[PDB]
């Protein structure tokens, strides 16, 4: 028969999905492919560059900061970017301030169809007389590029930082044995995707799914 | 007669042992963990199957 | 008669019949031993009117856990050509049951080295590890045994 | 191979100290032992040298 | 490893004590028919059929489960046998 | 998982800036995990180059074939930032997750061995 | 090969001749005495440990056959040799637990 | 191999894969071709492997081959056995064996 | 920056083998695509097998047959490699007829013709007879899928008749190559390559396109959620 799906959500992170009953061996036939998907192929934005006014490179230090920049570097990987126009490839964000403030992510400079979704997210603490000038480049991908990959610079001191485009975080499937009537060969299948919250878990499994069904079309025409 | 069982006993036996346990031993019986509880998982099949942590 | 179906005209069991645990291999009466039905029985025969038989059913039938196809079935009484028995028995019957058994969970492998163990896993073709031209493996040993 | 020669030659002294009449029959065979004990140990330790080194 | 063993274990000075309670509790439970417990509805311990959820059996299951709540009193010397057994049946009869 | 590479190619280079110890290392001269002297500290290649902002990051890359789990790499994990390989963040998430108490967990392991 | 000769399972032609007759029940050899020997096989019996004690032909009608050639594989031998098992591919490594 | 290569198809990625891992390992020579490489580790008896689960190789190469395993006398069908209740000794009344 | 739909090609020798190319795919899509195909490929492809066999005057498996070489299990494992195609899609069971006689070596050629059933390895060794031996049987043949041990089914289209364990699939191998592609822009792409080996009672690109439906319908499954 045709199997029962089961959705498990917890807000916009999170989500525990099981198909059951499949036939022997179909558990890790689909949980397999789904996984690589999931991971390499779903839609996302990433920080891919970044300008700090009076800063040469990756390991100097800022005057009057307390974060170094791979800090701040860091930080900016974990800035969760939601583009809402269906056509925008990329964007630059702006932050300036200075003096005793604690610089969060609502701080950047607000822009047209550009949604921050953790503007909690902290960025760096600045001491008197510290200042911040930087600009951030966000990108749309997929996957996840090194910074010494993608080699992108829209000026010289511009930053490349490793690009972590997928919206989801991590994928865990696990098969287990399960019986109808007499049959105990069965496989369920339970699939857990962890996103960052722009993309759903539940909306990156159907677009993991429609990949690959268009994936199967291509056997169509010699 | 084996011919004369259907599966609905195969049903009730799996409520008969619900949330009980049986005792598997090991000879020699060398300490008192030569028998523990097992929440039994019924297998088709003929041979008992042990858990790898106990095996020592 | 589902349970007499492949017996015989004299209850030996047919040549080329599948026996499975609880089947009668001979059918075999024995004369019940001398008792007085309880009050119980009297009350019962009388309520369904059904005389109580004089033998009892003693067939030897196939014990938990074998059976197979009959493959022969010797069959040995008093009085005829060649046999005589030991004091008492009037006849003696054989029955020869076959089986084609194969390999399962809990059969004990081993090679020539001293390298043995039970089998614990049957996988199916796709899950088994395989080779760059498609080649399946047929067994997976441990190193730690070595 | 190196412990192994090395071993041979020491096993050669012992041979002449014998034949000498340095020491006994007694203390000849110990002193074999004795060699091919410490010999062992230190070959047990270039085995696991070599891994640990070379291919860890 | 059984739900709440490590509370159970609080519980009680002798690890056999807890299973003196258990076990007598299961007797008590299978005795009245389960009417006798301590659970609401959502706290009952179930059972998946091919039908759906129905009531565990167990009556060990239910005891441990009754004892986490708090809701049982067990010491020694806390009433005359055969009241318990006539109180007992009084409330929820066989 | 836990056990960490050590490769022979970089034997212990001095270097002033790590800039420099990323161009040796792409040039091939020195070896991602060769232990290294970058300013007064030893570090690694590996270390410079790859510096993850959570653990999530660090096996995503293990997924897309960056790093193995044996490789040395920055990563930075309840607060600290801490050099190891993705395997040991995976072995310390492994018993985090079957306990459901982080921080305990954390204190429990020995990560870095 | 020794092994299966000294067993007795295999079944070997006594002199040399040609091969009259072939059945999975027996086989029939001509001499060179010209005399006709008939070896019936044992087939499919019950050994004391109940394993199947059975001989098959290996050879085929008008077959010449020298003297200590070989008529019938006892159980447990392939042309003579001794059978004990399979060759299987194997693979050495862990498998998730099994 | 040389069957492959004639066949028109050339090294896998994931056998590239699993020769990177191997030199890491010590098994094959840093520089060779991967054919060479391969080649190495046939000699050594161990070939890539692929999970049929997955489709990823086994991370190194692994050691196959023909092996004459037999199948001893020891059999679960002969061996497995339970009894609810059954027949009792004459003195003593405890269940026979 | 997004690919786009690959060329499928397609180079067949006869009905047994196939190699099936698509390229180019992204990074890891070769295993992705690749890896579920060939699991369904050797699992749930449909096909046909000798399902019982009634031999006259042969009561069960271990019986032997005056005249013959081979005793019956010998010939019930010869009849497990027999491939017969059904032409008829809505053909599921068909019993074919033997009788032979004499000093003939029996081949799948001696099966009495059945139209819309062709069978693809008609010198497939049978029987070994001498003079005097006489072989009259009759094979069941089914369609079915995976492996179906004879003490499952335990089919007997009359009384003496011994049920055979069927191997349905008529896939014999699948591999997948996966190998280095560009786009000349774009490095470390898939060029993801079938290789299929069938028994020839059905084609590799049928084999195939079964196999995609039942990965294409599965992903379908994931549609209702709860
Ligand atoms: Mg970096």
């Amino acid at each position: 028969k045709a199997p029962v799906f089961t959705v498990r959500t917890q807000g916009r992170e999170y989500g525990e999905f099981v198909l059951e009953p499949l036939e022997r061996g179909f558990g890790v036939t689909l949980g397999n492919p789904l996984r690589r998907i999931l991971l390499s192929s779903i839609p996302g934005t990433a920080v891919t560059s970044v300008y700090i006014e009076d800063v040469l490179h990756e390991f100097s230090t800022i005057p009057g900061v307390k974060e170094d920049v791979v800090e701040i570097i860091l930080n900016l990987k974990e800035l969760v970017v939601r583009f809402l126009n269906p056509s925008l490839q990329t964007v630059t964000l702006l932050l300036k301030a200075e003096g005793p403030k604690e610089v969060k992510a609502r701080d950047f400079l607000p822009v047209a169809d550009v949604e921050i979704m953790n503007p909690d997210l902290h960025i760096a603490t600045l001491e008197e007389g510290g200042r911040l000038n930087m600009e951030v480049r966000v990108d749309r991908g997929v996957g996840y590029v090194p910074a010494e990959k993608h080699g992108i610079k829209d000026r010289i001191n511009a930053i490349p930082v490793d690009a972590v485009f997928s919206p989801v975080r991590r994928v865990a499937f696990q098969v287990e044995d399960t019986r109808l009537g007499q049959r105990t060969d069965l496989d369920k299948l339970t699939l857990r995707i962890w996103t960052d919250g722009s993309v759903t878990p539940l909306e990156a499994l159907n677009q993991a799914v429609e990949i690959l069904r268009e994936h199967l079309t291509y056997f169509s025409n010699p | 007669r084996q011919r004369d069982i259907k599966d609905e006993v195969w049903d009730a036996l799996e409520e008969v042992i619900h949330g009980k346990v049986v005792l598997l031993n090991r000879a020699p019986t060398l300490h008192r963990l030569g028998i523990q509880a097992f929440q039994p998982v019924l297998v088709e099949g003929q041979s008992i199957q042990l858990h790898p942590l106990v095996c020592e | 008669e589902a349970a007499l179906r492949d017996l015989d005209e004299e209850g030996v069991v047919r040549i080329g019949a599948e026996v499975k645990p609880g089947d009668i291999l001979v059918g075999r009466t024995s004369f019940k031993g001398e008792s007085e039905p309880t009050p119980e029985e009297r009350l019962l025969r009388s309520i369904f009117g059904e005389k109580a038989r004089d033998v009892k059913d003693t067939s030897l039938r196939v014990p938990p856990g074998e059976g197979g196809i009959v493959v022969r079935t010797v069959r040995l009484r008093r009085g005829d050509p060649g046999v005589e028995l030991k004091p008492g028995v009037r006849e003696v019957v054989r029955v020869y049951v076959a089986q084609k058994r194969k390999l399962q969970v809990g059969d004990k492998l081993a090679n020539r080295h001293g390298n043995k163990g039970v089998v614990a896993k049957i996988l199916p073709v796709e899950d088994m590890p395989h080779l760059p031209d498609g080649t399946p493996v047929d067994v997976i040993l441990n190193p730690l045994g070595v | 191979k190196q412990y192994l020669e090395e071993a041979d030659r020491k096993l050669l002294q012992i041979e002449q100290a014998y034949e000498m009449g340095f020491l006994t029959d007694r203390e000849r065979y110990d002193q074999i032992l004795q060699l091919w004990t410490e010999t062992t140990e230190k070959v047990t330790q270039a085995v696991f040298k070599n891994f640990e080194e070379n291919y860890p | 490893a059984e739900p709440g063993i490590d509370k159970l274990f609080g519980m009680v000075d002798s690890k056999y004590r807890l299973t003196v309670v258990v076990a007598k509790r299961a007797q008590q439970l299978l005795r009245h028919g389960f009417k006798n417990t301590v659970l609401e509805p959502e706290e009952r311990p179930k059972m998946q059929t091919l039908e759906g959820l129905f009531d565990d059996p167990n009556a060990v299951t239910w005891a441990m489960k009754e004892l986490l709540t708090g809701r049982l009193v067990f010491g020694e010397n806390l009433v005359p046998e055969d009241r318990l057994q006539k109180e007992m049946e009084r409330l929820y009869p066989v | 998982i836990t056990q960490v590479r050590k490769e022979k190619k970089g034997a212990g280079l001095e270097f002033a800036t790590p800039e420099e110890a990323l161009a040796a290392h792409e040039r091939g001269e020195v070896a991602l995990n060769a232990p290294i002297k970058v300013a007064g500290r030893e570090t690694s290649v590996g270390r410079l180059k790859y510096v993850f902002a959570n653990p999530d990051e660090a096996l995503l890359a293990v997924a897309h074939g960056i790093v193995d789990l044996q490789d040395v790499v920055t990563v930075r994990y309840m607060g600290k930032r801490l050099e190891t390989s993705p395997g040991r963040i995976l072995f310390a998430r492994i018993v985090a997750e079957a306990v459901e108490d982080e921080k305990v967990a954390w204190e429990l392991i020995q990560l870095d061995v | 090969e020794r092994v299966v000769r000294d067993s007795l399972a295999a079944l070997y032609a006594e002199e040399d001749g040609e091969v009259a007759k072939v059945d999975g029940n027996r086989i029939v050899v001509r001499y060179e005495d010209g005399r006709l020997v008939e070896y019936p096989l044992r087939r499919f019996y019950r050994s004391n440990q109940g394993t199947a004690l059975d001989q098959r032909p290996r050879v085929v009608v008008g077959q010449r056959v020298r003297k200590g050639d070989l008529l019938a594989d006892g159980p447990a031998s392939e042309n003579g040799f001794l059978a004990l098992g399979q060759n299987v591919l194997v693979a050495i490594m862990p498998f998730d637990g099994y | 191999f040389g069957k492959r290569k004639g066949e028109g198809f050339g090294v896998d990625k994931r056998e590239v894969e699993v020769l990177r891992r191997a030199e890491k390992l010590g098994l094959v020579t840093p520089g060779k071709t991967p054919e060479e490489q391969l080649k190495e580790l046939f000699l050594q008896g161990k070939v890539v492997l692929y999970d049929g689960r997955t489709g990823e190789p086994i991370e190194g190469p692994i050691v196959v081959g023909q092996m004459f395993i037999m199948k001893l006398y020891h059999m679960v069908e002969d061996k497995m056995h339970a009894r609810s209740t059954g027949p009792y000794s004459l003195i003593t009344q405890q269940p026979l064996g």
